[PDB]
Protein backbone atom coordinates (compact mmCIF):
# COMPACT_ATOMS: atom_id res chain seq x y z
CA UNK A 1 0.00 0.00 0.00
CA UNK A 2 1.71 3.44 -1.57
CA UNK A 3 0.11 6.60 -1.73
CA UNK A 4 1.48 6.63 -4.97
CA UNK A 5 -1.19 3.97 -5.61
CA UNK A 6 -4.06 6.34 -4.52
CA UNK A 7 -2.89 9.48 -6.04
CA UNK A 8 -2.33 7.67 -9.69
CA UNK A 9 -6.10 7.19 -9.54
CA UNK A 10 -8.00 9.54 -7.50
CA UNK B 1 -4.11 1.57 -29.06
CA UNK B 2 -2.66 4.31 -28.03
CA UNK B 3 -4.21 7.56 -28.80
CA UNK B 4 -0.83 9.53 -28.10
CA UNK B 5 1.01 7.82 -31.24
CA UNK B 6 -1.80 9.14 -33.56
CA UNK B 7 -1.51 13.07 -32.41
CA UNK B 8 0.24 15.43 -34.72
CA UNK B 9 3.22 17.56 -33.59
CA UNK B 10 1.24 20.19 -33.07
CA UNK B 11 -1.41 18.04 -31.05
CA UNK B 12 1.46 17.04 -28.78
CA UNK B 13 3.18 20.29 -28.03
CA UNK B 14 -0.64 21.84 -26.87
CA UNK B 15 -1.31 18.46 -24.70
CA UNK B 16 2.12 19.23 -23.19
CA UNK B 17 2.13 22.65 -22.73
CA UNK B 18 -1.65 22.63 -21.12
CA UNK B 19 -0.38 19.95 -18.45
CA UNK B 20 2.41 22.01 -17.02
CA UNK B 21 1.84 21.93 -13.31
CA UNK B 22 1.72 25.59 -11.39
CA UNK B 23 4.35 27.58 -9.95
CA UNK B 24 3.85 26.99 -6.28
CA UNK B 25 4.81 29.51 -3.50
CA UNK B 26 7.10 28.52 -0.51
CA UNK B 27 6.11 29.84 3.11
CA UNK B 28 6.23 33.57 3.25
CA UNK B 29 8.09 33.72 6.35
CA UNK B 30 10.28 36.90 6.68
CA UNK B 31 13.02 35.56 8.62
CA UNK B 32 15.82 35.42 5.31
CA UNK B 33 18.29 34.36 7.20
CA UNK B 34 18.02 30.28 7.03
CA UNK B 35 19.18 28.07 8.91
CA UNK B 36 20.37 23.85 8.26
CA UNK B 37 16.95 23.23 9.08
CA UNK B 38 14.56 26.11 7.89
CA UNK B 39 16.53 25.87 4.70
CA UNK B 40 15.48 22.59 4.56
CA UNK B 41 11.97 22.71 5.78
CA UNK B 42 11.30 25.30 3.18
CA UNK B 43 12.51 23.15 0.44
CA UNK B 44 10.97 19.93 2.00
CA UNK B 45 7.53 21.12 2.05
CA UNK B 46 7.80 22.84 -1.00
CA UNK B 47 9.04 19.58 -2.76
CA UNK B 48 6.06 17.53 -0.84
CA UNK B 49 3.63 20.30 -2.65
CA UNK B 50 4.95 20.06 -6.31
CA UNK B 51 4.74 15.78 -6.36
CA UNK B 52 1.20 16.31 -5.98
CA UNK B 53 1.10 18.23 -8.96
CA UNK B 54 3.62 16.29 -10.49
CA UNK B 55 1.42 12.92 -10.68
CA UNK B 56 -1.48 14.84 -11.81
CA UNK B 57 0.82 16.22 -14.90
CA UNK B 58 2.36 12.21 -15.50
CA UNK B 59 -1.39 11.04 -16.15
CA UNK B 60 -1.47 14.09 -18.67
CA UNK B 61 1.77 13.18 -20.42
CA UNK B 62 0.24 11.41 -23.69
CA UNK B 63 0.33 7.36 -23.59
CA UNK B 64 1.27 7.64 -19.79
CA UNK B 65 -2.09 6.40 -18.98
CA UNK B 66 -1.76 3.48 -21.52
CA UNK B 67 1.30 1.96 -19.28
CA UNK B 68 0.09 -0.22 -16.18
CA UNK B 69 0.15 0.76 -12.90
CA UNK B 70 3.04 -1.39 -11.81
CA UNK B 71 4.82 0.87 -14.98
CA UNK B 72 3.63 4.38 -13.81
CA UNK B 73 4.59 4.08 -10.58
CA UNK B 74 8.26 2.56 -11.65
CA UNK B 75 8.53 5.78 -13.86
CA UNK B 76 7.63 8.03 -11.80
CA UNK B 77 9.55 6.47 -8.55
CA UNK B 78 12.72 6.94 -10.36
CA UNK B 79 12.29 10.13 -12.26
CA UNK B 80 10.70 12.54 -9.49
CA UNK B 81 13.68 14.30 -8.44
CA UNK B 82 14.88 14.66 -11.99
CA UNK B 83 11.72 16.14 -13.20
CA UNK B 84 11.66 18.85 -10.04
CA UNK B 85 15.31 19.71 -11.00
CA UNK B 86 14.45 20.19 -15.06
CA UNK B 87 11.78 22.63 -13.64
CA UNK B 88 13.75 24.19 -11.01
CA UNK B 89 16.19 24.82 -13.86
CA UNK B 90 13.63 25.80 -16.41
CA UNK B 91 12.01 28.33 -14.29
CA UNK B 92 15.44 29.79 -12.85
CA UNK B 93 16.41 30.65 -16.25
CA UNK B 94 15.78 34.10 -16.78
CA UNK B 95 17.78 34.68 -13.41
CA UNK B 96 21.66 33.85 -13.82
CA UNK B 97 23.02 32.93 -10.89
CA UNK B 98 20.23 32.74 -9.19
CA UNK B 99 17.55 29.14 -8.36
CA UNK B 100 14.23 30.22 -8.71
CA UNK B 101 12.84 27.62 -6.15
CA UNK B 102 9.85 29.83 -6.02
CA UNK B 103 8.83 33.42 -6.66
CA UNK B 104 9.02 34.10 -2.98
CA UNK B 105 12.36 31.97 -2.51
CA UNK B 106 15.14 33.19 -4.77
CA UNK B 107 18.65 31.72 -3.93
CA UNK B 108 22.30 31.84 -4.77
CA UNK B 109 25.29 29.93 -4.34
CA UNK B 110 25.78 30.98 -0.82
CA UNK B 111 23.10 30.41 0.63
CA UNK B 112 23.09 26.70 -0.46
CA UNK B 113 26.09 26.84 2.05
CA UNK B 114 23.40 26.53 5.18
CA UNK B 115 23.38 22.23 4.09
CA UNK B 116 26.60 20.09 3.74
CA UNK B 117 27.00 19.23 0.26
CA UNK B 118 24.55 21.05 -0.87
CA UNK B 119 26.29 23.87 -2.18
CA UNK B 120 28.03 21.26 -4.47
CA UNK B 121 24.54 20.63 -6.38
CA UNK B 122 23.65 24.00 -6.49
CA UNK B 123 26.55 24.96 -8.60
CA UNK B 124 25.42 21.76 -11.08
CA UNK B 125 21.92 23.22 -10.99
CA UNK B 126 23.00 26.77 -11.90
CA UNK B 127 25.52 24.82 -14.68
CA UNK B 128 22.52 23.63 -16.33
CA UNK B 129 20.08 26.87 -16.13
CA UNK B 130 22.86 28.78 -17.94
CA UNK B 131 23.68 26.23 -20.11
CA UNK B 132 19.69 26.09 -20.87
CA UNK B 133 19.91 30.26 -21.38
CA UNK B 134 22.78 30.06 -23.87
CA UNK B 135 20.82 27.51 -25.91
CA UNK B 136 17.80 29.56 -25.77
CA UNK B 137 15.51 26.60 -24.70
CA UNK B 138 12.17 27.50 -25.73
CA UNK B 139 8.77 26.44 -23.23
CA UNK B 140 7.74 23.92 -25.81
CA UNK B 141 11.42 21.98 -25.95
CA UNK B 142 11.45 21.89 -21.98
CA UNK B 143 7.91 20.18 -22.23
CA UNK B 144 8.74 18.09 -24.68
CA UNK B 145 12.68 17.05 -22.34
CA UNK B 146 10.87 16.56 -19.09
CA UNK B 147 8.13 14.00 -20.49
CA UNK B 148 11.47 12.32 -21.76
CA UNK B 149 12.81 12.08 -18.20
CA UNK B 150 9.62 10.59 -17.19
CA UNK B 151 9.30 7.86 -19.84
CA UNK B 152 13.15 7.13 -20.36
CA UNK B 153 14.18 7.15 -16.67
CA UNK B 154 12.79 3.67 -15.29
CA UNK B 155 11.77 2.07 -18.53
CA UNK B 156 15.45 -0.11 -18.58
CA UNK B 157 14.54 -1.59 -15.30
CA UNK B 158 11.22 -3.26 -16.20
CA UNK B 159 12.72 -7.09 -14.90
CA UNK B 160 11.49 -9.79 -12.94
CA UNK B 161 8.92 -1.45 -22.92
CA UNK B 162 7.93 -1.23 -26.68
CA UNK B 163 4.93 1.33 -25.73
CA UNK B 164 7.35 3.75 -24.29
CA UNK B 165 10.06 3.67 -26.93
CA UNK B 166 7.53 4.41 -29.68
CA UNK B 167 6.54 6.96 -27.60
CA UNK B 168 9.75 8.63 -27.10
CA UNK B 169 10.20 8.32 -30.79
CA UNK B 170 6.71 10.81 -31.35
CA UNK B 171 8.34 12.93 -29.00
CA UNK B 172 11.60 12.84 -30.45
CA UNK B 173 9.99 14.12 -33.91
CA UNK B 174 8.13 16.59 -31.55
CA UNK B 175 11.28 18.12 -30.73
CA UNK B 176 12.69 18.16 -34.58
CA UNK B 177 9.89 19.67 -35.51
CA UNK B 178 9.98 22.73 -33.57
CA UNK B 179 13.48 23.13 -34.64
CA UNK B 180 12.76 23.35 -38.08
CA UNK B 181 9.75 25.73 -37.78
CA UNK B 182 12.13 28.23 -35.54
CA UNK B 183 14.36 27.77 -38.97
CA UNK B 184 17.60 25.41 -38.11
CA UNK B 185 19.00 24.20 -40.33
CA UNK B 186 19.25 20.25 -40.64
CA UNK B 187 22.76 19.99 -39.34
CA UNK B 188 21.61 22.41 -36.49
CA UNK B 189 18.58 20.15 -35.62
CA UNK B 190 19.89 16.77 -35.26
CA UNK B 191 23.10 18.92 -32.71
CA UNK B 192 20.74 20.52 -31.04
CA UNK B 193 18.81 17.59 -29.91
CA UNK B 194 21.97 15.84 -29.54
CA UNK B 195 23.03 19.17 -26.69
CA UNK B 196 19.48 19.11 -25.30
CA UNK B 197 19.64 15.23 -24.35
CA UNK B 198 23.28 15.05 -23.31
CA UNK B 199 22.06 17.55 -20.63
CA UNK B 200 19.32 14.95 -19.30
CA UNK B 201 22.54 12.71 -18.42
CA UNK B 202 23.81 15.91 -16.49
CA UNK B 203 19.91 16.05 -15.05
CA UNK B 204 20.48 12.33 -13.72
CA UNK B 205 23.76 12.76 -12.13
CA UNK B 206 22.71 15.97 -10.48
CA UNK B 207 19.53 13.40 -9.20
CA UNK B 208 21.56 11.23 -7.99
CA UNK B 209 23.88 12.51 -5.92
CA UNK B 210 21.12 14.63 -4.54
CA UNK B 211 19.42 11.39 -3.62
CA UNK B 212 22.46 10.14 -1.92
CA UNK B 213 22.36 12.89 0.16
CA UNK B 214 18.65 12.94 1.01
CA UNK B 215 18.47 9.20 2.08
CA UNK B 216 21.51 10.04 4.51
CA UNK B 217 19.83 13.42 5.67
CA UNK B 218 16.91 11.26 7.20
CA UNK B 219 9.43 16.80 8.60
CA UNK B 220 8.51 14.89 5.24
CA UNK B 221 5.52 13.66 4.55
CA UNK B 222 4.80 9.98 3.85
CA UNK B 223 4.10 10.08 0.18
CA UNK B 224 7.55 11.62 0.18
CA UNK B 225 8.77 9.04 2.29
CA UNK B 226 7.74 6.43 -0.23
CA UNK B 227 9.49 8.59 -3.44
CA UNK B 228 12.60 8.08 -1.08
CA UNK B 229 12.64 4.84 0.47
CA UNK B 230 12.32 3.48 -3.49
CA UNK B 231 15.72 4.78 -4.01
CA UNK B 232 17.21 3.06 -1.07
CA UNK B 233 18.86 -0.02 -3.09
CA UNK B 234 22.10 0.87 -0.91
CA UNK C 1 42.97 22.00 -33.30
CA UNK C 2 43.09 18.87 -36.45
CA UNK C 3 39.94 17.37 -34.71
CA UNK C 4 37.61 20.26 -36.30
CA UNK C 5 38.92 19.68 -39.99
CA UNK C 6 38.32 15.65 -39.98
CA UNK C 7 35.56 14.69 -41.95
CA UNK C 8 33.01 11.89 -40.98
CA UNK C 9 34.93 8.80 -41.99
CA UNK C 10 38.23 10.31 -40.59
CA UNK C 11 36.52 10.38 -37.70
CA UNK C 12 35.62 6.45 -37.44
CA UNK C 13 38.68 5.31 -38.77
CA UNK C 14 40.77 7.35 -36.14
CA UNK C 15 38.23 6.00 -33.25
CA UNK C 16 38.08 2.38 -34.52
CA UNK C 17 41.95 2.51 -35.02
CA UNK C 18 42.17 3.66 -31.36
CA UNK C 19 40.13 0.75 -29.79
CA UNK C 20 41.71 -0.75 -26.92
CA UNK C 21 41.81 -4.62 -26.99
CA UNK C 22 40.03 -6.98 -24.92
CA UNK C 23 42.17 -7.90 -22.17
CA UNK C 24 41.80 -11.33 -20.35
CA UNK C 25 41.28 -12.15 -16.49
CA UNK C 26 43.18 -14.31 -14.27
CA UNK C 27 40.18 -15.97 -13.55
CA UNK C 28 41.38 -19.86 -12.32
CA UNK C 29 37.86 -21.80 -13.11
CA UNK C 30 39.02 -24.93 -10.37
CA UNK C 31 39.36 -21.88 -7.50
CA UNK C 32 35.72 -21.74 -5.52
CA UNK C 33 33.69 -18.49 -6.37
CA UNK C 34 33.93 -16.47 -3.10
CA UNK C 35 32.87 -12.79 -2.40
CA UNK C 36 36.66 -11.81 -1.98
CA UNK C 37 37.63 -13.78 -5.15
CA UNK C 38 34.85 -12.43 -7.27
CA UNK C 39 35.62 -8.86 -6.29
CA UNK C 40 39.08 -9.07 -6.74
CA UNK C 41 39.37 -10.43 -10.61
CA UNK C 42 37.07 -7.54 -11.48
CA UNK C 43 39.29 -5.05 -9.33
CA UNK C 44 42.47 -6.63 -11.08
CA UNK C 45 41.00 -6.17 -14.64
CA UNK C 46 39.21 -2.64 -14.50
CA UNK C 47 43.10 -1.69 -13.16
CA UNK C 48 44.98 -3.07 -16.62
CA UNK C 49 41.59 -1.55 -18.70
CA UNK C 50 42.40 2.07 -16.97
CA UNK C 51 45.78 2.18 -18.28
CA UNK C 52 44.56 1.25 -21.50
CA UNK C 53 41.83 4.04 -21.23
CA UNK C 54 44.05 6.34 -20.63
CA UNK C 55 46.17 6.33 -23.87
CA UNK C 56 42.74 5.76 -25.77
CA UNK C 57 41.54 8.65 -24.43
CA UNK C 58 45.07 10.59 -25.80
CA UNK C 59 43.56 9.18 -28.91
CA UNK C 60 40.23 10.94 -29.36
CA UNK C 61 40.04 13.46 -31.64
CA UNK C 62 39.78 16.88 -29.93
CA UNK C 63 40.96 15.44 -26.42
CA UNK C 64 44.76 16.52 -26.15
CA UNK C 65 43.62 19.70 -27.17
CA UNK C 66 42.52 19.88 -23.85
CA UNK C 67 44.19 21.21 -20.65
CA UNK C 68 45.96 18.24 -18.73
CA UNK C 69 43.65 19.66 -15.92
CA UNK C 70 40.85 18.97 -17.93
CA UNK C 71 41.89 15.42 -19.29
CA UNK C 72 42.04 14.72 -15.49
CA UNK C 73 38.76 15.82 -14.80
CA UNK C 74 36.94 13.95 -17.47
CA UNK C 75 38.73 10.58 -16.93
CA UNK C 76 37.56 10.68 -13.70
CA UNK C 77 34.09 11.59 -13.61
CA UNK C 78 34.00 8.95 -16.79
CA UNK C 79 36.17 6.46 -15.84
CA UNK C 80 33.02 3.72 -14.96
CA UNK C 81 30.75 4.83 -17.69
CA UNK C 82 33.32 4.04 -20.00
CA UNK C 83 33.93 0.28 -18.60
CA UNK C 84 30.69 -0.35 -18.38
CA UNK C 85 29.38 0.81 -22.29
CA UNK C 86 32.56 -1.55 -23.31
CA UNK C 87 31.37 -4.49 -20.84
CA UNK C 88 27.66 -4.13 -22.13
CA UNK C 89 29.15 -3.63 -26.26
CA UNK C 90 31.32 -7.33 -25.80
CA UNK C 91 27.67 -8.67 -23.97
CA UNK C 92 25.71 -8.07 -26.79
CA UNK C 93 25.89 -11.59 -28.69
CA UNK C 94 26.15 -13.31 -25.24
CA UNK C 95 22.26 -13.21 -23.75
CA UNK C 96 21.72 -13.15 -20.21
CA UNK C 97 25.50 -12.99 -19.80
CA UNK C 98 27.94 -10.72 -19.04
CA UNK C 99 31.55 -11.10 -20.56
CA UNK C 100 33.94 -9.38 -18.44
CA UNK C 101 36.50 -10.98 -19.89
CA UNK C 102 36.59 -14.21 -23.05
CA UNK C 103 37.52 -16.28 -20.23
CA UNK C 104 35.00 -14.38 -17.55
CA UNK C 105 31.67 -15.28 -18.59
CA UNK C 106 28.78 -14.24 -15.68
CA UNK C 107 25.49 -14.46 -14.71
CA UNK C 108 23.05 -12.93 -12.39
CA UNK C 109 23.35 -15.57 -10.20
CA UNK C 110 27.04 -15.13 -10.16
CA UNK C 111 26.65 -11.63 -9.73
CA UNK C 112 25.00 -12.50 -6.06
CA UNK C 113 28.01 -13.53 -5.03
CA UNK C 114 28.30 -9.63 -3.85
CA UNK C 115 25.73 -8.00 -1.66
CA UNK C 116 24.63 -4.96 -4.00
CA UNK C 117 26.19 -5.86 -7.50
CA UNK C 118 23.30 -8.04 -8.45
CA UNK C 119 20.69 -5.18 -9.27
CA UNK C 120 23.88 -3.39 -11.10
CA UNK C 121 23.87 -6.89 -13.14
CA UNK C 122 20.49 -6.57 -14.72
CA UNK C 123 20.65 -3.18 -15.28
CA UNK C 124 23.68 -4.24 -17.52
CA UNK C 125 22.00 -6.80 -18.80
CA UNK C 126 19.37 -4.62 -19.58
CA UNK C 127 21.30 -2.39 -21.33
CA UNK C 128 23.26 -5.34 -23.36
CA UNK C 129 19.70 -6.46 -24.35
CA UNK C 130 18.72 -2.57 -25.71
CA UNK C 131 21.97 -2.76 -28.06
CA UNK C 132 20.97 -6.10 -29.01
CA UNK C 133 17.85 -5.11 -30.45
CA UNK C 134 18.79 -1.77 -31.79
CA UNK C 135 21.71 -3.90 -33.51
CA UNK C 136 24.10 -1.10 -32.57
CA UNK C 137 27.07 -0.53 -35.11
CA UNK C 138 30.78 -0.91 -34.11
CA UNK C 139 31.25 2.86 -35.73
CA UNK C 140 28.31 3.72 -33.65
CA UNK C 141 30.29 2.17 -30.45
CA UNK C 142 33.16 4.04 -30.54
CA UNK C 143 31.15 7.18 -31.44
CA UNK C 144 28.91 7.03 -28.40
CA UNK C 145 32.23 6.09 -26.19
CA UNK C 146 34.14 8.97 -27.34
CA UNK C 147 31.00 11.50 -26.23
CA UNK C 148 30.88 10.11 -23.10
CA UNK C 149 34.48 10.85 -22.52
CA UNK C 150 33.86 14.31 -23.10
CA UNK C 151 30.21 15.07 -21.55
CA UNK C 152 30.13 13.32 -18.24
CA UNK C 153 32.45 15.77 -16.59
CA UNK C 154 32.20 19.15 -18.87
CA UNK C 155 29.22 20.75 -16.74
CA UNK C 156 31.50 20.15 -13.34
CA UNK C 157 34.31 21.77 -14.27
CA UNK C 158 35.90 25.05 -12.02
CA UNK C 159 36.34 27.69 -15.02
CA UNK C 160 37.39 30.05 -12.63
CA UNK C 161 38.07 32.27 -15.28
CA UNK C 162 36.58 33.35 -18.61
CA UNK C 163 39.11 32.11 -21.08
CA UNK C 164 38.51 28.66 -18.61
CA UNK C 165 34.99 29.25 -20.46
CA UNK C 166 36.41 28.59 -23.72
CA UNK C 167 38.17 25.48 -22.72
CA UNK C 168 34.10 24.25 -22.42
CA UNK C 169 33.44 25.80 -25.53
CA UNK C 170 35.61 23.78 -27.35
CA UNK C 171 34.35 20.77 -25.90
CA UNK C 172 31.25 21.12 -27.52
CA UNK C 173 32.58 21.91 -30.75
CA UNK C 174 34.04 18.10 -30.94
CA UNK C 175 30.99 16.74 -29.49
CA UNK C 176 28.80 18.68 -32.22
CA UNK C 177 31.30 17.21 -35.02
CA UNK C 178 30.55 13.46 -33.28
CA UNK C 179 26.57 14.36 -34.02
CA UNK C 180 27.65 14.81 -37.24
CA UNK C 181 29.64 11.61 -37.49
CA UNK C 182 26.64 9.91 -36.15
CA UNK C 183 23.94 11.06 -38.16
CA UNK C 184 26.68 10.14 -41.40
CA UNK C 185 26.72 6.43 -40.50
CA UNK C 186 22.66 6.49 -40.23
CA UNK C 187 22.26 7.78 -43.79
CA UNK C 188 25.17 5.70 -45.03
CA UNK C 189 23.14 2.93 -43.73
CA UNK C 190 19.67 3.37 -45.44
CA UNK C 191 17.75 4.90 -43.05
CA UNK C 192 15.69 8.19 -43.77
CA UNK C 193 15.56 11.45 -42.41
CA UNK C 194 13.14 10.71 -39.57
CA UNK C 195 14.80 7.44 -38.66
CA UNK C 196 18.05 9.04 -38.07
CA UNK C 197 16.79 11.29 -35.66
CA UNK C 198 14.95 8.44 -33.71
CA UNK C 199 18.07 6.75 -33.76
CA UNK C 200 20.35 9.58 -32.89
CA UNK C 201 17.94 9.94 -29.55
CA UNK C 202 17.62 6.49 -28.44
CA UNK C 203 21.42 6.44 -28.87
CA UNK C 204 22.08 9.22 -26.38
CA UNK C 205 18.74 8.05 -24.12
CA UNK C 206 21.14 5.11 -23.51
CA UNK C 207 23.74 7.20 -22.00
CA UNK C 208 21.61 8.36 -19.40
CA UNK C 209 21.09 5.11 -17.74
CA UNK C 210 24.84 4.57 -18.34
CA UNK C 211 25.52 7.57 -16.03
CA UNK C 212 22.61 5.56 -13.73
CA UNK C 213 24.68 2.68 -13.46
CA UNK C 214 27.83 4.28 -12.81
CA UNK C 215 26.52 6.39 -9.48
CA UNK C 216 25.22 3.73 -8.46
CA UNK C 217 28.29 1.35 -8.66
CA UNK C 218 30.65 4.00 -7.43
CA UNK C 219 28.29 4.00 -4.74
CA UNK C 220 29.38 0.98 -3.67
CA UNK C 221 32.66 1.07 -4.45
CA UNK C 222 32.69 3.76 -1.78
CA UNK C 223 31.65 1.02 0.79
CA UNK C 224 34.19 -1.60 -0.62
CA UNK C 225 37.09 0.60 -0.01
CA UNK C 226 36.29 0.18 3.95
CA UNK C 227 36.01 -3.30 3.80
CA UNK C 228 42.74 -2.63 -5.17
CA UNK C 229 45.51 -0.98 -6.30
CA UNK C 230 46.89 2.86 -6.58
CA UNK C 231 45.46 4.12 -9.98
CA UNK C 232 42.02 2.64 -9.30
CA UNK C 233 41.89 3.61 -5.41
CA UNK C 234 42.83 7.72 -6.54
CA UNK C 235 39.99 7.12 -9.52
CA UNK C 236 37.26 6.03 -6.68
CA UNK C 237 38.92 8.84 -4.32
CA UNK C 238 37.90 11.23 -7.23
CA UNK C 239 34.34 10.99 -6.07
CA UNK C 240 34.17 10.94 -2.65
CA UNK D 1 50.65 15.03 -8.99
CA UNK D 2 48.26 12.12 -8.76
CA UNK D 3 49.14 8.75 -10.78
CA UNK D 4 46.92 10.01 -13.74
CA UNK D 5 48.13 13.12 -13.96
CA UNK D 6 51.75 11.07 -15.07
CA UNK D 7 50.17 8.85 -16.94
CA UNK D 8 48.34 11.66 -19.10
CA UNK D 9 51.72 13.31 -19.44
CA UNK D 10 53.86 10.38 -19.95
CA UNK D 11 54.97 11.30 -23.46
C1 LIG E 1 13.37 13.30 3.97
C2 LIG E 1 13.90 14.39 3.03
C3 LIG E 1 12.81 14.94 2.09
C4 LIG E 1 13.38 15.38 0.74
O1 LIG E 1 12.93 16.68 0.45
C5 LIG E 1 13.59 17.41 -0.51
C6 LIG E 1 13.52 17.23 -1.84
C7 LIG E 1 14.20 18.00 -2.71
C8 LIG E 1 14.99 19.01 -2.31
C9 LIG E 1 15.72 19.79 -3.15
C10 LIG E 1 15.48 20.58 -4.22
C11 LIG E 1 14.38 20.93 -4.92
C12 LIG E 1 13.17 21.11 -4.35
C13 LIG E 1 12.09 21.48 -5.07
C14 LIG E 1 12.18 21.69 -6.40
O2 LIG E 1 11.10 22.06 -7.13
C15 LIG E 1 13.38 21.51 -6.97
C16 LIG E 1 14.45 21.15 -6.25
C17 LIG E 1 16.86 21.12 -4.61
C18 LIG E 1 17.68 20.00 -5.27
C19 LIG E 1 17.91 19.07 -4.05
S1 LIG E 1 19.58 18.74 -3.57
O3 LIG E 1 20.21 17.64 -4.29
O4 LIG E 1 20.34 19.91 -3.14
O5 LIG E 1 19.49 17.89 -2.11
C20 LIG E 1 20.51 17.89 -1.19
C21 LIG E 1 21.82 18.02 -1.51
C22 LIG E 1 22.78 18.01 -0.58
C23 LIG E 1 22.46 17.87 0.72
C24 LIG E 1 21.17 17.73 1.07
CL1 LIG E 1 20.73 17.54 2.72
C25 LIG E 1 20.22 17.74 0.12
C26 LIG E 1 17.23 19.91 -2.95
O6 LIG E 1 17.50 21.23 -3.36
C27 LIG E 1 15.08 19.18 -0.98
C28 LIG E 1 14.40 18.41 -0.11
C1 LIG F 1 39.08 0.03 -3.23
C2 LIG F 1 38.10 -0.83 -4.04
C3 LIG F 1 37.93 -0.32 -5.48
C4 LIG F 1 37.69 -1.48 -6.47
C5 LIG F 1 37.09 -1.00 -7.79
O1 LIG F 1 37.27 -2.02 -8.74
C6 LIG F 1 36.23 -2.36 -9.57
C7 LIG F 1 35.81 -1.67 -10.66
C8 LIG F 1 34.77 -2.08 -11.40
C9 LIG F 1 34.08 -3.21 -11.13
C10 LIG F 1 33.02 -3.63 -11.86
C11 LIG F 1 32.75 -3.85 -13.16
C12 LIG F 1 33.47 -3.79 -14.31
C13 LIG F 1 34.78 -4.10 -14.39
C14 LIG F 1 35.45 -4.04 -15.55
C15 LIG F 1 34.85 -3.69 -16.70
O2 LIG F 1 35.54 -3.63 -17.87
C16 LIG F 1 33.54 -3.39 -16.63
C17 LIG F 1 32.87 -3.44 -15.47
C18 LIG F 1 31.28 -4.28 -13.17
C19 LIG F 1 30.41 -3.04 -12.93
C20 LIG F 1 30.81 -2.70 -11.47
S1 LIG F 1 29.49 -2.57 -10.29
O3 LIG F 1 28.57 -1.44 -10.47
O4 LIG F 1 29.01 -3.88 -9.84
O5 LIG F 1 30.12 -2.08 -8.81
C21 LIG F 1 29.65 -2.68 -7.66
C22 LIG F 1 28.35 -2.67 -7.30
C23 LIG F 1 27.91 -3.26 -6.17
C24 LIG F 1 28.78 -3.86 -5.35
C25 LIG F 1 30.08 -3.87 -5.68
CL1 LIG F 1 31.23 -4.64 -4.65
C26 LIG F 1 30.50 -3.29 -6.81
C27 LIG F 1 31.70 -3.92 -11.16
O6 LIG F 1 31.13 -4.94 -11.94
C28 LIG F 1 34.49 -3.88 -10.04
C29 LIG F 1 35.52 -3.47 -9.29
Amino acid sequence: HKILHRLLQD
Amino acid sequence: NSLALSLTADQMVSALLDAEPPILYSEYDPTRPFSEASMMGLLTNLADRELVHMINWAKRVPGFVDLTLHDQVHLLECAWLEILMIGLVWRSMEHPGKLLFAPNLLLDRNQGKCVEGMVEIFDMLLATSSRFRMMNLQGEEFVCLKSIILLNSGVYTFLSKDHIHRVLDKITDTLIHLMAKAGLTLQQQHQRLAQLLLILSHIRHMSNKGMEHLYSMKPLSDLLLEMLDAHRLH
